[PDB]
């Protein structure tokens, strides 16, 4: 009702009210975990902790009984945040024209999964990217005359990059980070029009660093060369006076290179064989 | 860094097959600072159960055997 | 009270302290029937005391076998307290008078699966494997009431999980493979119903089988149940597809271990574990490499610790059990993966790098060779394995695998010519053999 009403005319007045709306929410499971995380936890493992009569029988498929009753006093809070999340901007501002609130929204999102339960991110997750598939393949309403408004693209990018990014690479999450990156390929593609701004070498670091380990240090050296030739151009742009930089990517493109001279190719050598090649290109 | 240590070991195990036809393995102790041989015996083992190289490091006598061609 | 209780909130176990009440009332009812009683009264009695004592852990039998009574003196009256009466001898003398005195086939059934159980909970295979092939209710059982297959099911898991933690992988395989290669496991097992089927069912019929479900202190974790299928298909299967990695007729094992395989090997980006399945298939990688120490710390970190290996009643038994198994697979993968790069080795360089004792590791090589698994001859005197360097090329295998095809071409070949031959065999067969 209020968006409408404060449709076409301020915009103001949401901005003040749902940021109100989520800080008054936050606050209420903040007061709902130290309440139940400082009285009912010490309550719980309260006194003793010998023998709990029926408490070592349900030991064999438990838990301990901070979890058990945090469930009862915490839990609430947390699905209600959650809950707002999701249709909150979601379900009243998966678009629109312009107003950002929105990449606040995320990174309050983000926080949330990774604090308390991660689920969450799964569903975050898909409806941001049902959201992106809305938009990128809908093109139909008084939305954002999307064209060459590079400030709005890059900023919910970087948003989406960074939060992604990181979200996954915390939570030990990978499938997600593999959907954050092939949506920031996917929006390359169909935003490669413009040269090429900033924060480019800022991602570009950011993903060789995270990929270093799971993947051999070949593609990951390939990508700490990347981030080396990028400091290159961003250089020639950015403009870096520090001997010390150059020594440390010295280093780490050394390294990331020298570390394996040959794969033990172990499934394939047993089943025939990939589908486990191609993707393999797809990497590259 | 380790593994790229293991890399360089790697790199030299596999260049002592065509410069030796054999060595006992008391001699190949010696020739390669390391930090313990009942370690590194077994990533050799490893490397040559992985097709990189032939070795006959475990033997009787202890002692290895690359061999001109054999097969 | 304790199907509609929720399983993790505190009044459950608020409720389950009204249990030991419940448990004396009916011992106070037992004493009272074995003195004034009918046998018909009695057998049901005996099988209530049995369905609530079946499913303990007994801890008092466990302590004392770990304190052997050396040497220290204290008090006559902690003797008579301690007379109480062994959880074991009181299920084997109820059961027997059951089986001894019971005119119903019902209250025998049940008697006999909760007998079965309590020996499996116990470690006892031996006597829960031969009163289950005694009974012969494998044939039987699906003329029996759900409540009584709910039972069945429960006890069959038990032993597939007594199997499990006697080191006896391949029984414990065997037992497992049908419960959970149906993907309904929390349904034979009466622990709830699966989401995906309640789009299938009639209300009545969801309501009845709601009825049906076992207290969750009955449940047995469908995590633990699902590692210890995964583990025992683990060990059996990756001996199997590293010696037969050439051949042409791969007999898949576990179906449902080469499906979550598969699975693991779909993800373009594989992170560190956090499920139990990826923790499994994880250690499947490094045990295909014979890397038992990556394998290790895979099956026991703290995560799969306190999620399945301490929901047992002995812990560290099963741990050093499945080590010691995870070293003996794992010397025998290695050793199917690396023959053709190893002319002669020591076994006392296999028993440090494997940590296993020499007449082990002597054991495991002499029956790979006995088994035509391996190609090696055993020198006693130095105690080495010295290979034969018969292995097939890749061209050879190539070869042998199209020799195999060929035999199997000519078998089809064979069939086709005698159906061929048979002819058209319809009108000459009719005039010898009155």
């Amino acid at each position: 009702q209020y968006k409408n009403i404060c449709q076409q005319v301020n915009i103001k007045s949401l901005e003040d009210v749902v940021r109100a709306y989520l800080k008054l929410a936050e606050e209420k499971t903040e007061a709902a975990k130290e309440e139940s995380q400082q009285m009912v936890l010490d309550i719980e493992d309260l006194d003793n902790i010998q023998t709990p009569e029926s408490v070592l029988l349900s030991a064999v498929s438990g838990e301990d009984t901070q979890d058990r009753t945090d469930r009862l006093l915490l839990t609430p809070w947390v699905k209600f945040l959650w809950e707002s999340y999701r249709q909150c901007l979601d379900l009243l501002r998966n678009n629109s024209r312009v107003e950002r609130l929105y990449h606040d929204i995320a990174q309050q999102a983000f926080k949330f999964c990774l604090q308390y339960t991660r689920k969450a991110e799964f569903r975050k997750l898909c409806d941001n990217l049902r959201m992106h598939l809305s938009q990128i393949q809908r093109h139909h309403n008084q939305s954002t005359a999307i064209n060459l408004n590079n400030p709005e693209s890059q900023s919910m990018h970087l948003e989406t990059r960074l939060v992604q990014l990181d979200s996954a690479i915390s939570m030990e999450l990978w499938q997600e980070a593999f959907k954050a990156v092939e949506d920031i390929h996917g929006l390359f593609s169909l935003s490669k029009k413009p040269p090429k701004p900033q924060l480019m070498a800022n991602y570009y670091n950011k993903v060789s660093t995270v990929f270093w380990k799971s993947g051999n240090a070949l593609f990951h050296a390939s990508t700490l060369h990347r981030l080396y030739h990028l400091s290159r151009e961003m250089r020639k742009n950015l403009t870096q006076d520090e001997m010390q930089r150059m020594s440390t990517r010295v280093l780490l493109a050394t390294l990331s290179i020298p570390i394996t001279p040959e794969r033990t190719d172990i499934a394939r050598l047993l089943d025939m064989d990939g589908i486990i090649v191609e993707k393999q290109r797809r990497l590259a | 860094v380790p593994q790229l240590q293991s890399n360089t070991i790697l790199r030299l195990l596999q260049q002592v097959a065509q410069i030796y036809q054999s060595i006992e393995f008391s001699r190949l102790t010696s020739l390669v600072p390391f930090v313990d041989a009942f370690q590194l015996e077994r990533a050799i083992v490893d490397a040559a159960r992985h097709c990189d190289l032939q070795v006959r490091i475990d033997h009787t006598s202890r002692t290895l055997s690359f061999g001109s061609d054999l097969n | 009270i304790m199907q509609n209780t929720d399983p993790h909130s505190q009044e459950y176990v608020e409720h389950l302290k009204d249990e030991a009440q419940v448990c004396a009332i009916i011992e106070r009812v037992q004493r009272y029937l074995e003195e004034k009683g009918t046998t018909e009264e009695i057998c049901r009695v005996y099988l209530r005391r049995i369905l609530h004592t079946y499913y303990k852990f007994d801890y008092k039998a466990h302590q004392r076998q770990l304190t052997p009574p050396e040497g220290s003196s204290k008090s006559e009256q902690d003797q008579a307290e301690n007379e109480g009466e062994d959880s074991a001898v009181l299920m084997e003398r109820l059961c027997k008078y059951i089986y001894a005195k019971d005119r119903t086939d019902r209250i025998r059934t049940c008697a006999i699966l909760c007998h079965i159980y309590h020996h499996a909970l116990h470690s006892r295979w031996y006597q829960a494997r031969d009163l289950m092939l005694m009974s012969h209710l494998q044939d039987n059982i699906q003329h029996a009431d759900p409540p009584v297959q709910i039972l069945y099911n429960r006890t069959m898991v038990q032993l597939g999980i007594c199997a499990f933690r006697q080191g006896l992988t391949k029984d414990a395989h065997n037992a497992l493979l049908d419960i959970q290669s149906s993907g309904r496991a929390k349904e034979l097992l009466g622990q709830g119903l699966l989401l995906r089927s309640l789009q299938e069912r009639n209300q009545e019929q969801e309501k009845v089988e709601r009825r049906r479900q076992v207290p969750f202190h009955l449940h047995i974790n469908l995590e633990l149940l699902e590692c210890v299928y995964l583990v025992s298909a683990m060990l059996l299967e990756i001996p199997y597809m590293a010696a037969h990695e050439s051949d042409a007729r791969r007999r898949m094992i576990s179906k449902q271990f080469h499906h979550q395989l598969r699975v693991g090997e779909r993800q373009p980006l594989l992170g560190p574990p956090e499920s139990m399945r990826e923790h499994v298939v994880a250690a499947s990688k490094a045990m295909k490499m014979g890397d038992w120490k990556t394998c290790h710390s895979f099956i026991i970190n703290e995560k799969m610790n306190g999620k399945v290996w301490d929901l047992f009643p002995e812990a560290d038994k099963v741990r050093t059990m499945l080590v010691r198994k995870i070293q003996e697979e794992s010397l025998r993968t290695y050793l199917f993966t690396y023959s053709s790069v190893y002319d002669s080795i020591s076994m006392e360089t296999l028993s440090d790098m494997f940590e296993l004792d020499l007449p082990t590791v002597h054991s495991i090589i002499s029956k790979m060779i006995i088994n035509e698994e391996l190609m090696a001859s055993l020198d006693q005197p130095t105690q080495t394995v010295v290979m034969h360097r018969t292995e097939p090329t890749a061209q050879q295998n190539l070869a042998l695998q199209l020799a195999e095809k060929l035999g199997s071409l000519v078998e089809n070949n064979e069939r086709v010519f005698d159906h061929k031959q048979g002819t058209y065999g319809g009108y000459f067969r009719d005039q010898k053999d009155g």
